[PDB]
């Protein structure tokens, strides 16, 4: 009769899944405000006392039965009974297995049971004899030299279609995982069965979203609907995070938490070896105190130090290789059984979400429509806004200890200790990301609107959509030394509104200085974009936001970086711009709060938006905004036209690089180019090339792609099809040397041998799409090599041509394309 | 940043009955209450019952227990705790944040209450605590520790009796907190103690809440089921103070998820408020003091709306973490309860002195500093919990 008294805390918890199941999500029917509200149903006031103190609980130490010996017995076996040299370490062998083991140690006062067989040897097997200081330290140095190599053991752990995982062989035998007949016997036990293993008590947990939304039908203006179907979008993002952290949540309740339990029982298990060896050690360097020729017991005994501080080292590592295996497997838990869970739901919910708003459109379109173009004009809003939402990684990852590759983001040391300010969007929500603490006052009227990661913060026209940030301690470095600035700012494209309702007047975007004080001052001019800087004398920096320094609506990471007093250098991306010499200004004191705000502007149309606006320490080097600029960028993502990445059922017609202005039609059997039709941006004789032309296509995850991720990759090949109906950007089943496009609209009567999957993937990550399709072995017998989407020319009509290509060395210039969606900052028109 | 002022006192200065009082308590006897700032009532004695045992088994819900029947029993004491609290208060005051929340704490007001009749009564239990000398004008009640020495919690007289998110702390109706806090017994989290003026900005958040009647019901909490049975619980996750906190800790229920109720909240209070002007205008004015610097509006919905908006984005930012970002020095710890990490109460043997009102705790927050008793003088170990058989 084997017994184990732990600790209250150190047993296996599991929180109650009655709240969650009580919680739910409902439908709602936004309105201009937001939800309605009906009064008539809303409960009526109680005011009623009770007293919120509870009378704490009564507790005494209880007894538990349990038939099979369960983790607990294995961690009562291993804290020393004993503490005499008397004492002897049990390890599994041949003779007995390890579960029999347990019960010879508990039942005895002089036994600890150890998984690891080797230093049992050293320790049990072994015993030193009082005669000679040579013989002990062979035997010190052994005994620490084993337990580091044993305790040290981080294998590999691979699996079919799942990450890698690194885990430790010795828990299997240390903690009781499972059946641990042999050492290895745990690997197999991960494989085939799953990380349930680590947890003692399997999970339950919940599956939300039983309401959808839609869109009240009480609008009587133009403006009441937008500004609805705005709200239904904002909330449908909310929601898309509200379900995360309830999600989230549940997981930390429910799994967390037994992981938690399990590596704080390695801290336990591993301490107490580490505890026997360490006072056997003591008791050994006593038992060596007579007999001394002298010398000995200042040499060779800092061995008995250095086997002292070996043993620490290696529990000291052996428990941050715990936490990157339990803790990691944690994560990969959630990664596996409970977010494809969440995410089917949510596209459920949102496909639900989208058939409501369309049939809202329909309903704007009877009564009240504009008649603006086929009777329908916030669609644009609609598809643009609708875009999944990752998950965050980073509300797991912040309960972890071990500095995880789930970060998978590394940012320069010298940069990151400069940053003292960094206004973004983190979880749907406006936050200082930075480190340090600044005053930020958020308007009501500013609302999040998808951007380039995450959401962007839209700048709107109206005066409550300003952001402040109060000049406190930590921002008073602005006065008279080095700082950076640094955002994405997507200005929309110079319109003939912009120029007709203003001409000369320069109106602010972010604004520190009043009229006759000093500050900084970030304004627009004739639609170009200009850094202010108020001193000795003021002055103004223009910064090209395109080609010709006009808005082209385009995401493009300004960073007004140097102020040195030296050079003021600008680079709008990872290359300078423009720089100015600040001799003449000495300092830049103020008070004013940092502000952005539209202030002046005549157009009431005109939607600013920033993503990450960053306040730096130092005036960063050259080098540095190389590095910060790339930094967002990563070598597996791909963009549209504008820098934001592609959606599953987005809605975006694609345009070539050389053949500017030309869009996608279907020639007699092949996709050929439309010819060009230019347009007159601003209406002062200047013509540029129009952008919505050709097929309105989207693209969606291929049935032969397994890949479960919400938002394409440069990977994760794509079918391409047309939103109209039914129709397949792919080859001919008999394909020889004219690798011409059927896009033959058929998969279904004998077509289903049609190799429509691509793999658009960017090399330079400049928002150009280059779309790569693998070598297939195409009908009739013949093989066709890999190559992307080019333009090959017959007669007057160009072409979409397969044109050979194998890696990057090729030519891919001339082969890339540029995916438009809509937006409401480039309107297509006279 | 806005200028209020806290008053220092003396327990040997006199009841003068106007910053004085003495306050009725649940045993019957008057304990002398102090009036540190306005509508901020703070007194020297514990909290009714203390336990007569010491030592023993802690209770099933906490982790680390302290009881002490010699504490706060001698006007010396007393004073020393005043000087303590007075200290913590200003020190949290200089911080913008601190200001902010003393601002509303004080300026808050408790709605007036309908009688039987239908008209409204000023003088009520929401808003008065009875003393020697009648009732008296309080919105937060600053006390000692419970039986619990280690205890910091904000209880008030007002609770979701359907076990429902419609108590009086909750629906707009404004009530007064009472906070059991003690500065000289402090707990320990992963080798570092708390700062005391973080837990005590804690529990006034807290107290804030249920004053204005927009606090997140405490009717909500999650037991921890060790083995996963009803009976043995380890521990709760108080859904209600956490979001309070700031750090990393998993809630389904934020507080900007929270407030969005505030529309509705405030359409209902409108509606029971119509009747009455003056009761009207101190619902406005709490409005007013919610939104900084607005002079509101609540005729029609999208000026509630508007206005609720406005509230929620002013004080979403009074949190723990939010407070330690602010203070910068002050090291705090990540997830608020962890429930497998191990907890050292620390005592704090010269308050006065090892703390001041600029930085306190100038060796820092390390248990091995400012002689800093690792562990009380009393315990109440966890419970065992046993496993055996063959």
């Amino acid at each position: 009769d084997i017994i184990a008294s732990v600790d209250k805390k150190d047993v296996f918890a599991v929180s109650d899944t009655s709240y969650f199941k009580n919680f739910k999500f409902p439908s709602k029917k936004i309105s201009d405000t937001g939800e309605v509200i009906d009064s008539t149903k809303l409960p009526q006031i109680k005011d009623t006392y009770k007293s919120s103190r509870e009378e704490p609980i009564p507790d005494n130490d209880s007894t538990i039965n349990v038939k099979n010996i369960t983790t607990y017995h294995y961690l009562e076996a291993q804290k020393p009974k004993n503490s005499s040299i008397e004492l002897t370490m049990v390890a599994p062998s041949k003779s007995k297995k390890p579960n029999d083991c347990v019960v010879e140690a508990i039942n005895d006062n002089n036994k600890i049971y150890t998984p690891f067989s080797g230093t049992a040897k050293q320790f049990n097997t072994v015993v030193p004899i009082a005669n000679t200081a040579a013989n002990v330290i062979t035997w010190l140095e052994a005994i620490a030299d084993i337990f580091s190599s044993e305790t040290g053991t981080f294998d590999k752990l691979e699996r079919a279609g799942k990450e890698t995982l690194y885990y430790i062989p010795y828990v299997g035998q240390l903690l009781s995982i499972g059946e641990n007949v042999l050492i290895g016997d745990f690997k197999n036990a991960l494989l085939n069965t799953g990380l349930i293993i680590l947890l003692d008590i399997a999970p339950e947990l919940n599956i939300p979203l039983l309401g959808a939304f839609e869109a009240y039908k009480e609008y009587k203006s133009l403006e009441e609907f937008r500004k609805a179907i705005d709200n239904v979008i904002d909330e449908r993002n909310k929601r898309w995070h509200s379900v995360y952290s309830f999600v989230a949540h549940q997981w930390y309740g429910q799994v967390n938490i037994q992981i938690e339990q399990r590596l704080n029982h390695f801290y336990q298990a591993l301490s107490y070896q580490a505890g026997v060896i360490k006072n056997r050690v003591d008791i050994e360097y006593a038992r060596h105190k007579e007999g001394l020729e002298e010398k000995e017991e200042r040499k060779l005994m800092w061995a008995s130090v250095d086997c002292i501080g070996s043993i620490e080292a290696s529990v000291k590592e052996a428990t941050k290789n715990a936490e990157k295996f339990l803790e990691k497997s944690s994560i990969l838990y959630f990664k596996e059984e409970i977010l494809p869970k969440v995410h089917k739901n949510l596209e459920e919910f949102d496909k639900n979400t989208l058939f409501n708003i369309y049939t809202n459109i329909d309903e704007f379109s009877n009564r009240g429509i504009a008649e603006i173009s086929e009777c329908k004009k916030v669609e644009a809003d609609v598809n643009n806004g609708f875009r999944p939402i990752k998950f965050d990684f980073s509300l797991l990852t912040n309960l972890m200890k071990s500095d995880s590759l789930t970060d998978e983001v590394i940012l320069e040391k010298a940069l990151e200790d400069a940053l003292v300010f960094s206004l973004g969007v983190r979880n749907g929500k406006i936050q200082n990301l930075s480190k340090k603490w600044a005053n930020l006052t958020i308007g009501t009227d500013i609302r999040v609107v998808h951007g380039r990661d995450n959401e962007s913060i839209r700048l709107n026209s109206t005066q409550d959509s300003s952001i402040q940030i109060e000049k406190n301690t930590n921002l008073r470095f602005l006065d008279s030394e080095n700082f950076s600035l640094s955002f994405w700012i997507r200005v929309p494209r110079y319109n003939k509104f912009d120029k007709d309702k203003d001409l000369n007047n320069e109106y602010t975007i972010v604004n520190n200085m009043d009229t006759a004080t000093k500050g900084f001052k970030i304004s627009i001019k004739n639609g170009i974009l200009l850094w202010t800087l108020k001193g000795t004398q003021q002055k103004t920096i223009e910064i090209p936001l395109s080609n010709t320094k006009v808005s082209d609506n385009i995401w493009r990471h300004v960073a007004i970086i140097n102020n040195k007093d030296g050079n003021c250098t600008i680079y709008v991306d990872g290359a300078q711009k423009n720089a100015v010499s600040l001799s003449g200004l000495d300092e830049i004191t103020n008070t004013l709060p940092i502000t952005l705000q539209l202030v002046g502007n005549k157009n009431k149309k005109q939607f600013i938006r920033l993503d990450q606006f960053n306040i730096y320490e130092k005036a960063l080097s050259q080098t540095e905004v190389g590095k910060l600029f790339s930094s967002y960028f990563k070598d597996s993502d791909i963009r549209d036209y504008w820098g934001e990445p592609l959606a599953y059922n987005k809605t975006y017609n694609m345009i070539n690089i050389a053949y500017q202005g030309r869009g996608l039609q279907s020639t007699n059997n092949k996709i050929s180019l439309q010819p060009k039709a230019v347009f007159d941006p601003t209406g002062d004789g200047s013509y540029i090339p129009r952008l919505y032309r050709g097929y309105d296509v989207l693209l969606q995850k291929d049935s032969q792609s397994k890949t479960t991720d919400i938002m394409p990759k440069k990977d994760d090949l794509i079918n391409i099809k047309l939103k109209s109906g039914h129709n397949f950007v792919g080859f001919n089943s008999t394909i020889d040397t004219s690798q011409k496009y059927l896009k033959l609209t058929t998969a279904l009567l004998s077509e289903v041998d049609d190799p429509k999957g691509f793999k658009l993937m960017s090399l330079k990550k400049d928002n150009w799409i280059q779309i790569k399709k693998e070598t297939w072995m195409s009908k009739n017998g013949n093989v066709i090599p890999q190559g992307l989407v080019g333009k090959r020319s017959v007669d007057s009509d160009v072409y979409l041509y397969l044109w050979d290509w194998e890696t990057e060395k090729d030519d891919y210039s001339e082969k890339q394309w540029s995916f438009i969606c809509q937006d409401e900052g480039w309107i297509d028109s006279d | 940043m806005i200028p209020i002022n806290i008053k220092d006192f003396n327990y040997s200065d006199p009841v003068n009955n106007q910053d004085i009082i003495l306050v009725k308590n649940e045993k019957g006897s008057f304990d002398k209450g102090f009036f540190v700032a306005d509508k901020i009532l703070l007194v020297p004695a514990r909290y009714g019952n203390i336990s007569t045992d010491e030592g023993g088994i802690t209770s099933k819900k906490e982790k680390a227990h302290v009881d002490k029947k010699i504490y706060l029993e001698t006007d010396s004491e007393k004073n020393e705790y005043l000087k303590n609290m007075t200290t913590l208060l200003k020190r949290m005051n200089s911080y913008s944040t601190g200001n902010k929340l003393l601002n509303l704490i004080i300026k808050g007001e408790p709605i007036y209450s309908k009688d039987l009749q239908g008209k409204f009564i000023e003088q009520t239990p929401s808003r008065y605590l009875d003393t020697n000398t009648g009732k008296r004008r309080v919105n937060v009640m600053i006390t000692g520790p419970g039986s619990n020495v280690l205890t910091k919690k904000c209880t008030h007289n007002g609770m979701g009796l359907e076990n429902d998110p419609n108590g009086k702390h909750s629906n707009g109706t404004g009530i007064l907190s009472t906070i059991e806090f003690s500065p000289n017994y402090l707990i320990a989290y992963n080798k570092c103690v708390a700062d005391p003026v973080l837990t005590l900005f804690h529990e006034l958040v807290h107290s804030m809440h249920n004053l204005y009647g927009i606090a997140f019901p405490d009717n909500v909490k999650v037991p921890y089921n060790a083995l996963k049975d009803k009976n043995l619980v380890s521990g709760e996750e108080a859904l209600s103070e956490i979001l309070t906190f700031g750090g990393k800790d998993l809630t389904t229920e934020h507080l900007e998820t929270l407030w969005k109720k505030l529309a509705e909240t405030v359409i209902i209070v409108k509606d029971f408020v119509k009747t009455d002007t003056q009761a009207k205008d101190v619902f406005l004015n709490n409005l007013r003091f919610l939104s900084k610097n607005e002079n509101i509006k609540i005729d029609t919905i999208e000026d509630i709306v508007n206005g609720t908006l406005k509230i929620k984005n002013n004080i979403s930012n009074l949190t723990e973490c939010e407070f330690c970002k602010e203070i910068g020095d002050v090291r705090i710890r990540t997830r608020y309860a962890v429930h497998s990490e191990d907890v050292t109460p620390v005592e704090v043997v010269d308050f006065k002195n090892n703390y001041k009102l600029n930085s306190g705790f100038l060796e820092g927050q390390d248990i091995s500093k400012k002689y800093f008793i690792t562990n009380p003088p009393k315990m109440r170990r966890r419970a065992l919990r046993n496993f055996k058989c063959t």
